RNA sequence: UCCUCCUAAAGAGUAACGGAGGAGCACGAAGGUUGGCUAAUCCUGGUCGGACAUCAGGAGGUUAGUGCAAUGGCAUAAGCC
RNA sequence: CCAGGGCUACACACGUGCUACAAUGGCGCAUACAAAGAGAAGCGACCUCGCGAGAGCAAGCGGACCUCAUAAAGUGCGUCGUAGUCCGGAUUGGAGUCUGCAACUCGACUCCAUGAAGUCGGAAUCGCUAGUAAUCGUGGAUCAGAAUGCCACGGUGAAUAC
């Protein structure tokens, strides 16, 4: 929807991901930025986002790119 | 008077009358009928067969009625099968793009149920 | 068959956009001028877009430019 | 009539090179295509059976017969004898003129026309489909049509399987998946 | 009648809402119809204290009554809108 | 008072405040004759249409049906037009 | 102190507003007349690009000079023919722009598509005595961005008071 030059991702998550791929499959990355997008250098590995107080891990699939970290992990719990 | 697969509205003019198609407003249907050369405000009963057929092909590269249906449930069946923010939003009956949800969401819910 | 008890059945001719002249006989008024037939359809030509059109990495790629 | 003959000359020839038949007569030969317009709304107006068999005899060429109840359920307020839908039965020539009348010029007209289904077949090798609407067939003009019902169209031939069934129609070119 | 049970310091509990409605059943139809009601019930270190506001045909009128435990609070709320119930429909007979 | 079964002991008949049920009509066609026809219920497929409406096909073989109880009948149909 | 979330949650109840339900109008084209105010990590012409939001280049201006900045309703012509309609602009999908480290939760705007309730509103209730009510646009403060609010400004302009 936005940021027409160039996708978003942080480095203490993007330097996080060359160091868990070339390395085999790691542990679920604990990692706070949701505001990161997800890039195909990630997929078929274990993320684990914060949604506010716990971290889900998200297996991140090969259809997820075009969106955000955050997208996957709901903050608000109702019912 | 045939386009699309229903289209039949008569003695609407030209512009107004193409709107009928799923998958068209104004903008296109007199950007539709600029590619063919029809002046846009003379009725459908007017034109003929041999103009009417100029028509049917102009339509077919912006996607109508058949496929324009299932490309944006093609959209609501993998946010839903993913699991993301706006599929549970589609997954629960609730407002996608962050609206107030606290007094309103009513043409989202529908009606009132007590 | 009955006499007096069914409608009456003439011989027509359909001709179509796509120029195929089709002599058939049915219940219809004066001519028929179809739209579609077995031709100029796509039933056999276009059903190539149900399922190639997603893809979420190949949307990706033109934002990258890296 | 046009097409019957095109049954006599090539078809014959297409379905014995693939069922390896020594005789002519175990070819599938097509009888019948019925035409079911089960009405169910006769309970609350009976006239509204007669526009609806006006349609069977407009995508037909001949009248209709109306059905009476078998028996007598009270899930849908019916008695036993009540009219309660219309059929009509095409053999012969009429039901070849019809038939491509059909395959031809009808059901490329129907909304979202993908792949016709195949798996839909009787388990001894009948054909039976259903359209939504009447305005399928150019004969109903939506113009003076009052309301937009369906009907069923059944095809049943001599086959003996289903997959015998699936080869003649497709050898008409059906459509197909 | 709409009832609108609000309170300040006083968290209202399920008991305290039916208490309040069962009471403001009675002097429903035995002095007036009205249109809406706005309860407030506040605690200022001693004094359990009830407001209402009723809203009718006419025009709105208010009570207050502060009690001993809540509810003998409401109880004394209930006697100061009946009384001014029944001077406001005498108001409305004159026969 | 009348009809049907059982009691009733393989002809008929046979009692009890013995065990079970019905009748006090209907019908101008639901009578006569000629001509023709054959159900119930499930299974698969099929527009709304489902556990069940109409259609097609198969299985089934009278488990249907009979103006009204029960018994005896009924396909040459006594059943359905 | 820091990151992430929340203050934006939603069976619901209420208060204040906005847009409406149309023909005293909608739309397309042509076109006439304002006041008040803001501007230096700011206002940003003209010229190019894009359907557009905007982008590039970039003068001018601490401002009766320059910029924001076309005022709109109105008027001229044409069309729609009383229909949930060429009314309504909600919802949702796709594609974009700008701001900012970052618009997923949770921004504004543009483009294409989708076209919901709504056909003048129950009991009840509110404001207004004249440049007022009712409508039309404009500007400001807050502010990187983010008003249908608020504070101001003018255009048209009533009815009625025994």
């Amino acid at each position: 929807r936005s940021l027409k030059k160039g996708p978003f991702i942080d480095l203490h998550l993007l330097k996080k991901v060359e160091k868990a791929v070339e390395s085999g499959d790691k542990k679920p990355l604990r990692t706070w930025s949701r505001r990161s997008t997800i890039f195909p250098n990630m997929i078929g590995l274990t993320i684990a986002v914060h949604n506010g107080r716990q971290h889900v891990p998200v297996f991140v699939t090969d259809e997820m790119v075009g969106h955000k970290l955050g997208e996957f992990a709901p903050t608000r719990t109702y019912r | 008077a045939r386009i699309a697969g229903i289209n039949i509205p008569d003695h609407k003019h030209a512009v107004i009358a193409l709107t009928s198609i799923y998958g068209v407003g104004k903008t296109r249907s007199k950007a539709i009928l600029a590619a063919a050369g029809i002046a846009e405000d003379v009725k459908i009963s007017e034109l003929s067969e041999g103009q009417i057929d100029t028509l049917r092909d102009e339509v077919a590269k912006f996607v109508v009625e058949g496929d324009l249906r299932r490309e944006i449930s093609m959209s609501i069946k993998r946010l839903m099968d993913l699991g993301c923010y706006r599929g549970l939003r589609h997954r629960r009956g609730l407002p996608v793009r962050g609206q107030r949800t606290k007094t309103n969401a009513r043409t989202r819910k529908g009606p009132r149920k007590p | 068959m009955k006499k007096d008890i069914h409608p009456k059945y003439e011989e027509i001719t359909a001709s179509c956009s796509c120029g195929n002249v089709m002599k058939i006989r049915s219940t219809v008024g004066h001519d028929l001028n179809l739209d579609v037939c077995s031709k100029c359809h796509p039933f056999f030509t276009g059903k190539q877009r149900d399922v190639a059109t997603g893809g979420r990495v190949d949307r990706f790629n033109k934002r990258f430019n890296i | 009539a046009k097409l019957h003959d095109y049954y006599k000359d090539e078809v014959v020839k297409k379905l014995m090179t693939e069922f390896n038949y020594n005789s002519v007569m175990q070819v599938p030969r097509v009888e019948k295509i019925t035409l079911n317009m089960g009405v169910g709304e006769a309970i609350a107006d009976k006239k509204l059976l007669d526009n609806a068999a006006a349609d069977l005899a407009a995508i037909s060429g001949q009248k209709p017969l109306i059905t009476k109840a078998r028996k007598s359920v009270a899930g849908f307020k019916i008695r036993q004898g009540y009219p309660i839908g219309c059929k009509v039965t095409l053999r012969g020539e009429r039901m070849w003129e019809f038939f491509e009348r059909l395959i031809t010029i009808a059901v490329p007209r129907i909304r979202d026309f993908r792949g016709l289904s195949a798996k839909s077949f009787d388990g001894r090798g009948n054909y039976s489909m259903g359209v939504r609407e009447q305005i399928i067939f150019p004969e109903i003009d939506y113009d003076k049509v009052d309301r937009v019902r369906g009907l069923d169209i059944t095809i049943t031939t001599t086959a003996k399987s289903d997959e015998e069934g699936r080869a003649l129609l497709a050898a008409f070119d059906f459509p197909f998946r | 009648m709409q009832l609108n049970i609000t309170g300040n310091n006083v968290e209202i509990t399920e008991a305290l809402r039916e208490f309040v409605t069962a009471k403001f059943a009675k002097l429903e139809q035995y002095f007036d119809r009205i249109n809406q009601v706005y309860v407030v019930l506040k605690v200022e270190k001693v004094t359990h204290t009830s407001d209402a506001t009723l809203h009718v045909d006419g025009g709105e009128l208010h009570a207050s009554a502060e009690g001993q435990d809540m509810y003998a609070a409401i109880d004394g709320l209930i006697d100061k809108l009946a009384r001014q119930l029944t001077k406001h429909k005498d108001k409305l007979k004159q026969h």
